[PDB]
RNA sequence: UAGUCGGGUGAUUAGCCAGACUCUAACUUAUUGAACGUAUU
């Protein structure tokens, strides 16, 4: 996934939510009723290499009302949003925000009450939080007439789910993504019987031991994986 | 002087014999022949010493390996000891507990010995200013120290590798001289005579990447011995 | 005109001589290598004759308090008692400090002066200057404040003594009430106890009352701060401590020691070789007086007696 | 000046001495930054010297004007000549214009925007934030130009 | 022959290796459940174990020349998360097989899995206590013998 | 079992023999200076 991409939407998100529309669009219109009335007079020289910014007033009109036609949610609201899906989701983070550190913004998370950046985070909780986010920005993006847009149709594709992933938090990867993105079907791959125990039978497709491709549909497993222990999923 | 190097060399030391070797080869050659001296076949004979074990395995008289590793405001770690085991080690634990980062030090501890292997007096990697330093800290630097283990010629080999934050007007020195000593021990006496040498080597998560042969990688005739040291600590 | 006043008194020279002279006295050091015994040299700052006069007056006219935890540099005691002091216990806590001699400043001197809890001799404000310049060394001609204590020097040792006597007290305070002998030959924090899983806690305490102390000044060796035990080997400042508590050369040094002995015996040893061999003989008389009579039985007691030598 | 190179795992390194070169270099740099001074000219045309030339040429206007561009991939072998058309096209607009009417319009919108200062807002700093010092900078970038230092256009052209 | 050897000893699937030079770009194929299959068509796991236990056969057999068998050279070896992409049947040998072709190299190891653990003595693991925020100090090894045991009473203990 | 301690033998820093110990756990260091031992004295 396009993790940098979220990145960069998210420091967008935040930049347009620390600054807002309303502060901007009033200003614009102050400064051009100041200059039409500086230049009423005459000597419109003040005006005619200054007709730039009177010119990107209507340009930010413009790409405005897209906003406002297309009926996307508001910035902070899909901030919100997606913050609120990494933090329910990605078991170490509790928020995640951005700081303008040196003149430059930065995204800063808290992982087990410690306030570490991106970079400074683990390859476990890295990819998972990579994952979570760029699915949460995409949802957001294309689903913008839902009151929460994690509820949205999709195929998600998923290989290795527990990779990176202690056993601890292989018992809860599965319910915590079914719980945020519940109208999504995802197909996933997996070797792990932790995660196994967390998932019905039914859902499960089985390659053979004695297996060269000669077979012509996978099978469900006998025994049922879900509420089972370790080791019976791991023997039978 | 020689009368005390050649006391502690005739007892076992493998400096003693190593200073008292490079003494004897810059003067005349009336004691100085590269080779065919008794402190130069000391040195030869301590690296390359071993005897085949009941099981068919060479073992070396002189093992090689890290005794202890001691991280101070490093990461996570505001002051950690480790007790590396002589052939095996596994370091478990939860996503966030430091065993990548402890990987990390001991790699960067290593880059120093395969540095000056390849090149006198090279210089290996570095801890980050950025990121390594404790959040937290108390003293804004970090340091890594390490102890490696020759023989009984060589019991302790320490270094330290010590990096100061961002914006801080007391900059802490490494102290790496002693791995650069064993390096140069062990580059002297191989361009003298063959012998055999260690390897260092780091599979971190930069593994597991997609294809193989991109380019032609035009780096330097992977055919030369001295090859094996390319890229090794790299993680992939 | 107080400290420079006792000084000429002391060298019998006039008063303006002195005052000359400690002008680049800080600066008048001779800087030099000596072998490392594996390898590598290490930098010593000795000063001139006349700035070695004049520090040995200095630190023969005050006596600055030093404490009985601390072994080096006093008549009397030196490797032997600081060895015997951890010799009947079990288990042993050796570190040691970072660059503990060029970490002294006379700011550290001019701290430990004023809050030091026993006797300390009266400077008048005149004279600090005359005190920095005659006991401190100024490495790098630029630059006028850097000024250290150089290990090596007719004062250093003293100084050094006394700019631990406050971290001395505190911390063999705090081992005495949980039944740890301590003692420092000045750079070897020795810790050792009869008790198991007492001396844990230790580096901690030392951290923090050094930060209490000199703040960031000085620091422990945290590549330095070894625990052993009788499962291992245990020595304090060269001296081996046996299974049987009792103080030993090691057993590497004596087969040494018997070797050139036996050499010895056939005449296959040189003068050099020889006085380093009646060196070894007498410090080990000093330190295991027992070596010295398993030898005469050894080696015979004539043989012994014409290596050694008659009065 | 000396390059030398060695291979690996050779018991004792080869290495540069390239100190008087940086010492001469060091001179030339020094007495330029004091007090301007003629450079000497390092170039190297090799056999890519031989390559097509694709029409148009990337605007990268802020870089071909300054005095020390002259060094930019001046060993490369090729000689940099998009760049001379970019600096030679930009000689032409300050030649042909850009410097008949020189500082006649460029401090005049300081005395028209004292209007707005005086009669429009309290106090207006957003709207005259850069032109005011960036008049004194082209100035103390021209001297050399009007003075006994770096030429004019048209004679550079 | 030593690393094919060692290639084919440490990797299960892998029977075979060789090289290729009809079809005349040159190309490495193995044989996988007895299927002779190309080296670009390996799955992740397959080829992520076989890239390390290659690579790492090659940089011993380079530097041990001196050797009957260049594999029992010494060094020190660092793998993170040795289980990656691996099946739990894999677990169960990894580390045996990794400790039988290099017997003198310092395998320093991290992972997340109790299979690979029962596989590893009680002396030779080090934990990190769950409750931990970075201010514990010289870490501890485990009180269970994991060497044997039950897959389900490591993941308890 | 390692590892450590070191009483003896040993042309002797090596090899061997006997004995003993085991806090998660020594790694033997530095002069001409300081103090200690020793020798001249
Ligand atoms: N400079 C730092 N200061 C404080 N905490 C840090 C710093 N760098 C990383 N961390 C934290 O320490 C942990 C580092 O993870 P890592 O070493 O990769 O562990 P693992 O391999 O066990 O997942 C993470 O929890 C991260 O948030």
């Amino acid at each position: 996934g396009r993790f940098d991409h979220f990145v960069e939407w998210y420091i967008y998100l935040h930049k347009r939510t620390v600054s807002d529309i309303s502060s901007s669009i009033k200003e614009l219109e102050q400064q051009v009723n100041d200059l039409q009335r500086t230049v009423d007079g005459g000597m419109v020289s003040v005006k005619s290499l200054l007709e730039q910014m009177k010119f990107k007033l209507s340009e930010a009109i413009e790409r405005n009302d897209a906003a406002v036609s297309s009926r996307v949610l508001t910035e902070s609201v899909q901030k919100s949003i997606v913050e609120k899906a990494i933090c329910s989701v990605v078991p170490s983070i509790s928020n995640i925000w951005v700081e303008m550190i040196t003149g430059s913004d930065l995204v800063k998370v808290t992982n087990d009450g410690h306030d570490v950046t991106i970079d400074q985070l683990s390859d476990g909780q890295r990819v998972f939080l990579s994952l979570v986010a760029d699915l949460a920005r995409r949802m957001v993006m294309l689903n913008p007439l839902l009151e929460n847009p994690l509820e949205g149709r999709g195929i998600v594709l998923i290989d290795e789910i527990e990779l990176h992933l202690h056993p601890k938090w292989q018992q809860e990867v599965i319910l915590n993504l079914r719980s945020a993105f519940p109208n999504i079907q995802f197909i996933i791959t997996t070797h792990s019987p932790i995660v196994l125990s967390t998932i019905e039978k039914r859902c499960i497709r089985e390659f053979e031991p004695n297996d060269d491709g000669d077979q012509s549909f996978l099978d469900s497993p006998d025994m049922q994986t879900k509420g089972s222990e370790n080791a019976q999923i791991l023997e039978q | 002087m020689t009368k005390q190097y050649e006391r502690k060399a005739k007892g076992g030391n493998l400096l003693s014999a190593f200073e008292l070797y490079q003494r004897n080869s810059d003067k005349a050659p009336g004691l100085g022949e590269m080779l065919v001296g008794e402190w130069f076949e000391m040195c030869r004979d301590y690296i390359q010493d071993g005897h085949v074990d009941e099981s068919g395995i060479f073992r070396p008289d002189n093992a090689f390996y890290l005794r202890r590793l001691t991280l101070k405001d490093f990461r996570r770690f505001s002051l950690l000891e480790i007790k590396l085991e002589e052939d095996l080690t596994v370091i478990i634990g939860n996503n966030g507990k430091g065993k990548t980062s402890i990987l990390y030090a001991i790699a960067k501890t290593l880059s120093w010995f395969v540095a000056n292997i390849l090149k006198e007096g090279g210089s290996g990697q570095r801890l980050s200013e950025m990121t390594d330093i404790k959040n937290d800290a108390e003293d804004r630097y970090s340091d890594v120290s390490s102890t490696f283990f020759f023989g009984k010629g060589l019991k302790s080999v320490p270094i330290r590798l010590s990096r100061s934050a961002l914006g801080t007007a007391e900059r802490r020195d490494s102290e790496v001289k002693p791995a650069k000593d064993l390096a140069d021990i062990w580059r002297v006496i191989n361009e003298v005579n063959t012998i055999n040498l260690p390897t260092f080597a780091l599979y971190n998560v930069e593994r597991s990447q997609p294809f193989n042969r991109n380019i032609k990688d035009n780096t330097g005739r992977r055919e030369e011995r001295f090859d094996a040291y390319s890229q090794t600590l790299g993680g992939a | 005109m107080s400290v420079i006043r006792g000084l000429a008194a002391v060298l019998r020279q006039s008063d303006s001589d002195i005052s000359a002279f400690l002008v680049t006295a800080p600066r008048k050091y001779k800087v030099y290598k000596i072998p490392k015994r594996t390898t590598g040299f290490r930098v010593i700052a000795q000063p001139a004759k006349g700035l070695k006069d004049i520090q040995r007056a200095f630190v023969q006219l005050y006596s600055l308090p030093v404490h009985d935890a601390s072994m080096a540099y006093m008549k009397g005691k030196g490797i032997r008692d600081n060895a015997a002091a951890h010799a009947g216990n079990q288990y042993l806590l050796k570190a040691d400090l970072e660059d503990f001699f060029n970490s002294i400043t006379p700011a550290i001197f001019w701290r430990c002066i004023e809050m030091s809890s026993a006797q300390t001799p009266q400077f008048e404000p005149q004279d600090k200057l005359f005190i920095e310049k005659i006991l401190f060394w100024q490495p790098i001609k630029r630059r006028k404040t850097k000024l250290i204590l150089s290990v090596g020097a007719p004062s250093s040792p003293v100084i050094s003594n006394f700019c631990m006597y406050e971290f001395d007290n505190r911390i063999h305070a705090a081992c005495k009430k949980v039944e740890i002998t301590y003692t420092r030959y000045a750079d070897d924090l020795t810790f050792s106890s009869n008790i198991p899983d007492v001396l844990k806690a230790v580096p901690s305490t030392l951290e923090v009352l050094l930060k209490d102390l000199f703040g960031s000044a000085l620091r422990l060796n945290h590549s330095k701060t070894v625990f052993s035990s009788k499962a291992h080997n245990r020595h304090v400042t060269g001296i081996t401590i046996n299974n049987e508590e009792t103080l030993s050369l090691g057993r590497d040094r004596k087969r040494f020691i018997k070797h050139l002995i036996n050499q010895y015996k056939y005449g296959l040893l040189d003068n050099e070789d020889k006085a380093y061999l009646i060196g070894l003989l007498a410090f080990a008389s000093h330190i295991e007086p027992s070596f010295i009579t398993r030898m005469n039985e050894k080696y015979s007691l004539e043989l012994m007696e014409r290596l050694r030598g008659q009065r | 000046i000396r390059l030398s190179r060695s291979a690996l795992g050779t018991a004792e390194r080869r290495d540069s001495e390239v100190k008087p070169a940086k010492d001469l270099a060091d001179i030339w740099r020094v007495i330029n930054e004091v007090n301007t001074i003629n450079l000497p000219t390092f170039a190297l045309y090799n056999v890519e010297r031989s390559q097509p030339f694709n029409r148009n040429i990337k605007d990268n206007t802020g870089r071909r004007e300054e005095r020390f561009d002259a060094y930019s991939q001046t060993l490369g072998g090729a000689g940099r000549f998009d760049h001379f058309v970019e600096w030679y096209i930009y000689l032409h607009k300050r030649t042909v214009s850009d410097i008949s009417s020189s500082i006649k319009e460029l401090e005049q919108q300081v005395n028209d925007l004292q209007r707005t200062v005086d009669g429009g807002m309290v106090s207006v700093k957003s709207l005259l934030e850069q032109m005011k010092f960036k008049l004194s900078e082209a100035i103390e970038r021209n001297d050399a130009a009007v003075s006994s230092r770096v030429l004019t256009e048209s004679v550079q052209k």
